[PDB]
């Protein structure tokens, strides 16, 4: 009873992080079982770092307001949450946003690390009103193997881990030969420039296969 | 059978002529798929010619739509039966009710536009219990006529086909019973005659080449119509009074 | 009479339940009507039409 | 038919459910705050959108 | 003989070449409609929802 | 990053059990057990009976002096009987009986590779003294759903008109359901176990079904 594995032909992938990759042929019902639990994976748990939080050089609060930044400061700290952060083997760093000026704060407005890399100089964070204006703060990132919101760390910003930005799996007929009807299995996914996501749906399923080790034998 | 039912079903089961209702209540001395023999109570029976009711069971055999009609019996060996009592179950009848169709399983939910105006989506559950399989019977006739040119015949010589061909039909040209059957098989072996092709130059010249006996007779052999496919169940050969019956018949 | 028939049942009183799609495996929102329609086949057999 | 019911069940608002009144930095976050279970299909909310 | 090769070679003879599709009480013109013609296992056509 | 693992498989019938894995993080009990449930439901093993030589029969048709059930409807009974293999891609049983009783399927002639899990199985009744069916019962093993029909492009000589084919069942599985209930191992945070319950005639073991599942599941990693 021997088994029909694919391997995947083309990945047609658009810019840089963004990525949709076809594999085909598959077994029927194969693209399903394939597409839903390699993205159940994809999504809610992937290693990765942004920023759990930030300390206020304006004020000691979340809700208040800076001189120089119309922003509010929630609104920063969603700018801060889409901050692309790389970490090498130092497990917590801490950067400092030292400028000011005229001109809103970008990503490449951020002092330089031993062990950091911003994927984009590009970036907004903060926008700078006239003149001098007080501006700099301090920014910690934090770890995870998975998704952690702002109101779980209980004992605030939300922790934004998995470099997916979206994941998506279209299954469509594939044609084989004297095969009648297969599974086309058709992935599609975002990052946030960190992991690209060609090898992000490598490590995503060989997750699975780790938490498959456990059990079977033979083929290897 | 009808889950969900009104209790007519039976009335009409019964009453109409597709079940075999016991004449005469009884004990079942014997139960064939083929024929039923039910021995008749002494109260019920009259003094002369003794006691048993036998009743020949319609077996597999063309309906009026194409379809099968097929009975099957509904008592056991050795079983009481009382007068007026189903002996046996006509196509879609189920124990002496009335069933037209099967009863399942089904949720109401809109399904991935599957099931977009009324179009029904069926699971593979069922297509593989292979409970609303249907089967059919179809009467295809092959006609043996008289031309001036000369008589058809349903000989198994039939010019232009492989052993592949006339493998199928007996030394006569009639398919064997039982065989299954596609598109294209030939069922019966006619053949009719047309003499002298009246050929043309380069077609003459290949057979001048290729050394061919093209033949007289033309190929008139009844075949199964394109994509129908099953499998034979009967055959039947008309003579008319006086002509020498062939070796099949 | 049906409720009671199916009080009798273990089934509930809607009709209707959870389900679970046999893709994600995630359920749906809001119960389903499920229950056994009798049905019928029809000869308008597709290879007849085509 | 079935398609509208889609949208107009995609888009309509009830007055409470999961993940009422956050604040999503957009579209992407909150499909991905849906498929997994955290957030309504439907809740109030405010997202930044362009 | 519906050989294995002519399959490939009605998936070419298909791909630009458009099929008209037309139902019964034909009222206006939309009533025919053209489309392209994807190769399907069955006896029964596909006919797109929105239309 | 705890990696699960299988714990008690309780046996309840010949038919079904439960089987149940621990060691499960966050919302992972969802992500394998449907994962699961669908290559149990579709991929696995069967021997399901195929080809069937009756004794004075030329089809399916017809029907047989001595036997209440037509060909066609024993045919539809063999498809329904239940037997594993073990040394053997193709088996081919050989059944007689005769005599006014019930045929069922302990009838047959043992093999080596034959295990019979309901020898109560009933292929057909027999309702005279003498009547008495002799019939070559050709098993062979596979996968998926295979029908009659599909079974001739191969053809190849399958002039034995005596031989009728019938439609290939091949699959333990009946019924394959999984929950996910959170399971407090002694010391973690909020783990969840996985009571997959299956349902099968009996010719395939938990742990053996469960085993392939997963594995065939690894397999279609080898992309990477």
């Amino acid at each position: 009873t021997e088994f029909l594995k694919p391997r995947l032909v083309d990945i047609e992938q658009v810019s840089s992080t963004h990525a949709k990759v076809t594999l085909e042929p598959l077994e029927r019902g194969f693209g399903h079982t394939l597409g839903n639990a390699l993205r159940r994976i994809l999504l809610s748990s992937m290693p990765g770092c942004a920023v759990t939080e930030v300390e206020i050089d304006g004020v000691l609060h979340e809700y208040s307001t800076k001189e120089g930044v119309q922003e509010d400061i929630l609104e920063i700290l969603l700018n801060l949450k889409g901050l692309a952060v790389r970490v090498q083997g130092k497990d917590e760093v801490i950067l400092t946003l030292n400028k000011s000026g005229i001109g809103p704060v970008t990503a490449a407005d951020i002092t330089h690390d031993g062990d950091v890399e911003i994927v984009k100089p590009q970036h907004v964070i903060c926008h700078l009103t006239d003149e001098n204006a007080s501006i700099s703060m301090r920014i910690k990132v934090q770890r995870g193997r998975g998704y952690v919101p702002a109101s779980t760390r209980i004992h605030l910003v939300d922790a934004c881990y998995s470099p997916v930005e979206r994941i998506a799996y279209n299954v469509e007929a594939a044609r084989v030969e004297q095969r009648t009807d297969l599974d086309k299995l058709v992935i599609e996914m975002e990052t946030n420039g960190t992991i690209d996501p060609e090898e992000a749906i490598r490590r995503a399923a060989t997750i699975l296969a780790e938490q498959l080790e456990a059990f079977v034998d033979l083929e290897v | 059978k009808p889950l969900v039912g009104t209790g007519m079903e039976r009335a009409v089961a019964v009453d109409s002529g597709v079940t075999a209702v016991a004449k005469r209540g009884g004990v079942v001395q014997y139960v064939d798929a083929s024929r039923i023999v039910i021995k008749v109570n002494e109260d019920e029976m009259y003094p002369g010619e003794a006691g048993i009711d036998i009743y020949n069971l319609t077996k597999y055999t063309r309906s009026n739509q194409n379809t099968c009609i097929n009975q099957m019996p509904c008592v056991s060996l050795g079983e009481p039966v009382e007068r007026g009592d189903v002996l046996a179950d006509g196509p879609s009848t189920d124990l002496g009710e009335l069933a037209l169709g099967q009863n399942m399983r089904v949720a109401f939910m809109p399904w991935n536009g599957y099931n977009f105006e009324d179009s029904i989506l069926v699971s593979e559950r069922v297509v593989q219990e292979d409970r609303f399989t249907t089967i059919h019977i179809q009467e295809l006739a092959c006609v043996s006529r008289d031309t001036k040119l000369g008589p058809e015949e349903i000989t198994a010589d039939i010019p232009n086909v492989g052993e592949a061909a006339l493998s199928k039909l007996d030394e006569s040209g009639i398919v064997y019973i039982g065989a299954e059957v596609t598109g294209g098989d030939i069922l019966v072996g006619k053949v009719t005659p047309k003499g002298e092709t009246q050929l043309t130059p380069e077609e003459k010249l290949l057979r001048a080449i290729f050394g061919e006996k093209a033949s007289d007779v033309k190929d008139s052999s009844l075949r199964v119509p394109n994509g129908v496919s099953g499998t034979v169940i009967d055959v039947q050969v008309f003579t008319r009074d006086g002509v020498e019956k062939d070796k099949r018949a | 009479e049906i409720k009671e028939l199916l009080k009798l049942g273990d089934l509930p009183t809607s009709g209707q339940i959870r389900l679970y799609d046999g893709r994600t495996g995630e359920q749906f929102e809001r119960p389903v009507t499920v229950g056994y329609m009798y049905m019928l086949k029809l000869n308008h057999l597709v290879d007849d039409k085509m | 038919q079935d398609v509208v019911l889609g949208l107009y069940y995609m888009t309509r608002d009830c007055v409470n459910a999961k993940g009422e009144g956050m604040v999503l930095t957009g579209p992407k976050e909150a499909e991905r705050l849906y498929r997994s279970g955290l957030a309504s299909l439907h809740a109030r909310v405010k997202v930044r959108i362009t | 003989r519906e050989e294995a090769v002519v399959w490939d070679i009605l998936d070419e003879v298909i791909r630009e070449h458009p099929v008209l599709l037309n139902r019964a009480p034909t009222l206006h013109r939309l009533g025919i409609q053209a489309f392209e013609p994807v190769l399907i296992e069955g006896k029964a056509i596909q006919l797109h929802p929105l239309v």
